[PDB]
Formats: C-alpha cells, sequence, structure tokens
C-alpha cells in the first residue's frame, strides 16, 4: 500500500527553569524509528527501532548534526514567536513542527507536508503545491512573506519530493520485516450483563498493524452510529493496535446485532455476531 | 533523514 | 490558551492471565499542553518502574504518550492510572478492568 515518512518536533520553553526542552521523534508509517530528547544524556540522535540500528557512524553523526541544528531554530523560533503576540518572558510556550511526505504503493511520491504550530494553534503551512503557505492569523502573514522572499519553499519541495522519498524507499526496503508486514487483527466478543434485561456486547480487534482499522455495529443490518461506544485506537506497546467497539443490547436481541471489522490485514471484511 | 536544515522564523 | 484534557486508557498488552507476564499501559492522549504526570497505581500504591513513549502529537496538534510497565497480574491485584493535568482540578483514576 501506501506509506508515510514523518518528524515530529515539540520544543516547550521553560522560563527560569533552564533551556528549552526539544524533543523530535520520527516515524516511518505508524513505527517510530528515531528520537532525540534535549534533557538526555547521550545528546544524539537514537534509534528506536532495531533496523535503522545497523545504519552506519556517517548515519547517526549526520542525524544528530541536524537534529542539534533543529533544536537550535526552535530555541530562536520561542523567543520570536513571544515577541509577535506581545508575552511576557515568564510563560512557557510550544511549538511544534511536522513535516514529511507520502509514497503511493509504488513507493513514488504523493504528497509532501510542512506545518508549524504556536501554542497547540496553526502557526503557518506549506500548501500542497509545495509552492506557498498558509498564515493562520496576521503574525504568521509575516512568516509567510519573509520566507516568499527567501524562497524557503523550494528549499522544502526539493527535500519532500526527492531526499524525503528516496529515505523512505530506503527504510522500508531494510525494515522490510516490520515495514512492510500487515498483522490482521485478532478479534472476539465480551458479553457482560449490564442487569437482567440488558448486556453489553464489546467487539474486540488486537494486535493489529497498521494501526488504521473500522470497527462498527450493525442492528438487522441497519449500522447503530448513535448507540456505538468506540474508543481511540491504542499502542499494545509491541508495535501493534487496539480498539474495541461496544452496544448494549437489550433482552435476548443477541442475535440481531453484527460487529463489522475492515483492516487492510483482513482478505475480507469481518462480519461477527454473538451466536 | 533529516531536513539539512529549517530556516528561522 | 489552548487547553485540552487527556483522554485515558488503561489497558494490559496481552489478554490478562493470571500468573503470566504482560505489559500494563496507560496511554493519554489529546491533551496540551504537554506537561502532565501520569502513574501506575498496584493496589492503591505508585509503581517505581514505569516507562513513557518519546513526545509526540496527532494531526490536531494535541499530544500522546504511552506509560507502561511489565507485570503478573493476579486475581487480587487492583492496577489503576493516575493521571495529572492542567485541565484537571484534581488528578484522575482510572481502574484497570481487564476487559476493556
Amino acid at each position: 500500500g501506501s506509506h508515510s515518512m514523518r518528524y515530529f518536533f515539540t520544543s516547550v520553553s521553560r522560563p527560569g527553569r533552564g533551556e528549552p526542552r526539544f524533543i523530535a521523534v520520527g516515524y516511518v508509517d505508524d513505527t517510530q524509528f528515531v528520537r532525540f530528547d534535549s534533557d538526555a544524556a547521550s545528546q544524539r540522535m537514537e534509534p528506536r527501532a532495531p533496523w535503522i540500528e545497523q545504519e552506519g557512524p556517517e548515519y547517526w553523526d549526520g542525524e544528530t548534526r541536524k537534529v542539534k541544528a533543529h533544536s537550535q531554530t526552535h530555541r530562536v523560533d520561542l523567543g520570536t514567536l513571544r515577541g509577535y503576540y506581545n508575552q511576557s518572558e515568564a510563560g512557557s510556550h510550544t511549538v511544534q513542527r511536522m513535516y514529511g511526505c507520502d509514497v503511493g504503493s509504488d513507493w513514488r511520491f504523493l504528497r509532501g507536508y510542512h506545518q508549524y504550530a504556536y501554542d497547540g494553534k496553526d502557526y503557518i503551512a506549506l500548501k500542497e503545491d509545495l509552492r506557498s503557505w498558509t498564515a493562520a492569523d496576521m503574525a504568521a502573514q509575516t512568516t509567510k512573506h519573509k520566507w516568499e522572499a527567501a524562497h524557503v519553499a523550494e528549499q522544502l519541495r526539493a527535500y519532500l519530493e526527492g531526499t524525503c522519498v528516496e529515505w523512505l524507499r530506503r527504510y522500508l526496503e531494510n525494515g522490510k520485516e516490520t515495514l512492510q508486514r500487515t498483522d490482521a487483527p485478532k478479534t472476539h466478543m465480551t458479553h457482560h450483563a449490564v442487569s437482567d434485561h440488558e448486556a453489553t456486547l464489546r467487539c474486540w480487534a488486537l494486535s493489529f498493524y497498521p494501526a488504521e482499522i473500522t470497527l462498527t455495529w450493525q442492528r438487522d443490518g441497519e449500522d447503530q452510529t448513535q448507540d456505538t461506544e468506540l474508543v481511540e485506537t491504542r499502542p499494545a506497546g509491541d508495535g501493534t493496535f487496539q480498539k474495541w467497539a461496544a452496544v448494549v443490547v437489550p433482552s435476548g436481541q443477541e442475535q440481531r446485532y453484527t460487529c463489522h471489522v475492515q483492516h487492510e490485514g483482513l482478505p475480507k471484511p469481518l462480519t461477527l455476531r454473538w451466536e | 533523514s533529516l531536513l539539512m536544515w529549517i530556516t528561522q522564523l | 490558551m489552548i487547553q485540552r484534557t487527556p483522554k485515558i486508557q488503561v489497558y494490559s498488552r496481552h489478554p490478562a492471565e493470571n500468573g503470566k507476564s504482560n505489559f500494563l499501559n496507560c496511554y493519554v492522549s489529546g491533551f496540551h499542553p504537554s506537561d502532565i504526570e501520569v502513574d501506575l497505581l498496584k493496589n492503591g500504591e505508585r509503581i517505581e518502574k514505569v516507562e513513557h513513549s518519546d513526545l509526540s502529537f496527532s494531526k490536531d496538534w494535541s499530544f500522546y504518550l504511552l506509560y507502561y510497565t511489565e507485570f503478573t497480574p493476579t486475581e487480587k491485584d487492583e492496577y489503576a492510572c493516575r493521571v495529572n493535568h492542567v485541565t484537571l482540578s484534581q488528578p484522575k483514576i482510572v481502574k484497570w478492568d481487564r476487559d476493556m
């Protein structure tokens, strides 16, 4: 199928409590593969997947160099933004950046992104054409102009369409066993008598990868969206995901209800029924 | 692999 | 400024079988800002060895973290996750139900 590479950066100012916190993480699809944490002792980019571990010293030295330079840019940016919004030097503030690329099933470029947020709200983002910017407010229209005048989009376009996709391909080949796998969900239902005249039916999907999945309940084939309790898909910790959907069903109507499971790993979508 | 640099605001 | 309250799920990595090694997880998500305190509790007491994933965030900029520890469930031991965040007036405690 399609694949993605994404880097996520968070910088948090800590006035009077030292230098800002900086954390960087990199993912291929739903698998993390690198991290950097300003507060950790190593002060290096570190592997978080076994398939990147064997990359050489050139790789780690270079990623360390670059991630430190990212850190320093963000440190400057926190000051800049504080000034733009006329904010005091006492408070903690957050900048977040994400960039990366999507490829299709043929591993050819599909889309690039580069997005920036300040205190949890959009600040500026590269538009889909990778040539122009979306400034979320008046302050950001100024960054938009500056970055237009400095041809920043062109720098990013080159990376997103070239470098990014080339590296994503390399990671996919080397992490083939982990990354190019699908683990179809293992499914089961639980039944709990809420009372003498209702039971909760809970449909489980466990140990699946990638994270994208759809679980729905039907009654006599009619979708029960408004009556379904769904939880957010959650990591198991071993690189797979879990999710469940529940309905509360009346007396002896268990057979009317069906749970439907859609996942890239399944040859056909599953239709599950208590009996 | 990361961008070679990111430009400041 | 923006403040979003954490969603909290407490759960085991594998279906819980008494006497069999496992991982107890507390997944916190959808929160902003990133400062958050998360403890795993065994019979009401804070577990000392607890690790967490590297801070990351969703499309909407809200943060998520997985806190986790090795455990071997038993019939009678009770587990919970306790979370504090600026959006919470008091820490929220969510009990583990070996079924959610």
